[PDB]
């Protein structure tokens, strides 16, 4: 019987991983706590105040890709997964149920 | 590339046990804790950076054990024959046995303590589902074999 | 309805079974870090199980019932046992089982191969008495091993005296034994060696007297078989007239001198049927060409470049 023959394993960002606790639930837990926007600061600083959280979260979730590439993959997988669509509409369904 | 293999008159699991038993047992009682555990306590307090192993002590330990009737496998002859390996064995015995410090040393300024503490915190988070190092990194002392005196 | 089941657990990711006849469990020892059928094998019975083959698994440390082969008592009628590279097993615990139960009415073949060098095992011939006013414990080595045709102990750290005692006690039957593999056993020394501890000696003269009708010997990786030690085989040629197939390959010591004079005295018996000396760096090419030319062996293999011996399926069920 067959003694082993090799193959190359691979990993990428995926909707299940993006739906794990360290994915979007981490955002719902931490984003409103960590981002703060104020009229007391210029636009560049406020934009950075948004971006710093999402960049650190994106790295800690999936350290392979650059932040811009991460955003592109997030947009495309968001465009093309039913589970992620269900979760996303479920957030606003919950807000509608408030 | 395969290799043949042979049997030899040595067993390092056994000699490791012999070494650690020596290390926790011996003292120079004729001069009236165990000598080496006291020296390791001095290492723990970072007052001493060298461990000097005496082959005279291993001889007297062998003589005591042989007087008590057990065989002792002549560790002196073994570690005169292949001393390089036995530095590693003695350091493993020390890195197991070495006690905690009795005196405080302002520990927070030690880089290797800080870096391995940060590693341990991260590994606790990993192990909470949210060796630790190569041993030489944590081994501050240096170990030396002192020869047999002529007698 | 399943009679023969095989599982080859190539990777890891995170009651009565009368039907069964052959269970083959093979594992990638690097990837598999436990023992799959542990609960099933110890709890259940497989009463018609003819052959069992477990390789590459790792026995748990937390369970002396596993380590002492206590489960293995579950399977009478077990015509063959093969067990190989089971990293936390020991031949010592196995022989302790064999001491204290008539565990098997019949083994036609036994094959045990632990991987790492556990300490010396001697045949534990101690027959204790609870009191001399009470029976000595009947030692079941004879009736357990009396049936064997094939005994294979490659790599198992058995001492040479242990095997002689198996023959002097006639626990190994001889009249039924046909193939013996003791390769890669570092605790074997032959009588001509001046350097030893006496209980590592193999008395090949006694052994070959006992079990003379055997066909197939394997001494591969038996580095202790230097040219001087081969002289013991030369003088014991009269006791191995049944021998057809001789594997002594991957011996880095054995010069072509011993090979040649062994085949020459064997020729005083008609060639030896088959001989394997792959990887033996010291057999001179002209000598083995003489062996072919003068036709002292019907087939002889001299693939000097063959680094390893474990042909999967043929020689071993350890995975890859």
């Amino acid at each position: 019987a067959i003694t082993a023959r090799k193959r190359r394993p691979q990993v990428k960002l995926t909707a299940e991983k993006l739906l794990s606790d360290k994915g979007l639930p981490y955002v719902l837990k931490n984003a409103h706590k960590r981002i703060r926007i104020s009229s007391k600061k210029n636009s560049y600083d406020n934009l950075s105040n948004i971006i710093q959280f999402y960049q650190l979260w994106a790295h800690e979730l999936f350290p392979k890709a650059k932040f811009k590439d991460f955003m592109k993959i997030c947009q495309t997988v968001g465009k093309t997964d039913p589970v992620l669509r269900e979760y996303r509409v479920s957030l606003f369904r919950d807000e509608m149920g408030m | 590339a395969a290799l043949p293999s042979i049997q030899l008159p040595v067993d390092y699991n056994n000699l490791f046990n012999e070494i650690t038993d020596f290390l926790v047992t011996f003292k120079q009682d004729t001069l009236s804790g165990p000598k080496y555990m006291a020296m390791l306590q001095k290492v723990a307090n970072r007052e001493l950076n060298s461990v000097i192993i005496d082959l005279d002590d291993i001889l007297q330990y062998q003589n005591e054990k042989f007087l008590q009737g057990t065989q002792a496998d002549d560790l002196v002859s073994a570690i005169q024959q292949n001393a390089n390996h036995f530095t590693e064995l003695f350091c493993r015995a020390i890195d197991n046995n070495m006690p905690l410090p009795t005196k405080e040393i302002d520990y927070k300024d030690d880089v290797l303590d800080v870096i391995l503490n940060q590693r341990r915190l991260r590994n606790e988070r990993m192990l909470s589902d949210r060796e630790l190092f190569p041993p030489n990194l944590t081994r501050r002392y240096f170990l030396y074999f002192k020869p047999l005196s002529q007698n | 309805l399943l009679k023969k089941i095989e599982l080859i657990f190539v990777n890891s990711l995170v009651v009565i079974y009368s039907e069964l006849e052959k269970i083959t469990l093979i594992c990638d020892k690097k990837k598999i870090k436990n023992f799959p059928l542990c609960r099933a094998l110890l709890r259940g019975q497989f009463p018609l199980l003819q052959k069992l083959t477990i390789t590459g698994v790792t026995f748990p440390m937390n369970n002396q019932d596993i380590m002492n082969f206590q489960w293995l008592l579950n399977f009478p009628d077990l015509k063959e046992l093969w067990i190989e590279d089971n990293d936390n097993c020991e031949l010592s615990k196995f022989l302790q089982l064999l001491k204290f139960s008539n565990v098997w009415k019949n083994l036609e073949k036994l094959t045990f191969r632990e991987n790492k060098l556990y300490p010396i095992v001697n045949l534990d011939e101690d027959q204790p008495v609870t009191n001399d006013d009470e029976v000595p414990s009947m030692l079941f080595y004879k009736e357990n091993l009396q049936n064997l045709e094939k005994l294979d102990l490659m790599g198992t750290s058995i001492s040479g005296s242990a095997l002689t005692r198996l023959c002097e006690q006639e626990y190994l039957d001889g009249r039924k034994l046909r193939s013996l593999n003791i390769g890669n056993c570092p605790n074997i020394q032959f009588p001509n060696n001046h350097a030893h501890t006496a209980r590592m000696i193999l008395d090949v003269n006694a052994v070959l007297k006992r079990l003379s009708k055997l066909e197939e010997i394997n001494l591969s990786h038996l580095s202790s078989l230097n040219d001087s030690t081969m002289k013991s085989f030369i003088i014991n040629v009269p006791f191995l007239e049944n021998l057809k197939r001789l594997d002594i390959s991957h011996n880095f010591e054995i010069t072509g001198i011993s090979i040649y004079e062994f085949l020459k005295k064997f020729q005083m018996d008609q060639p030896l049927a088959y001989l394997n000396i792959d990887g033996c760096s010291q057999v001179s090419h002209i000598t083995v060409n003489m062996i072919r030319a003068q036709n002292l062996v019907t087939q002889v293999d001299c693939v000097y470049e063959r680094d390893v011996w474990r042909k999967f399926g043929i020689n071993s069920y350890s995975y890859s």
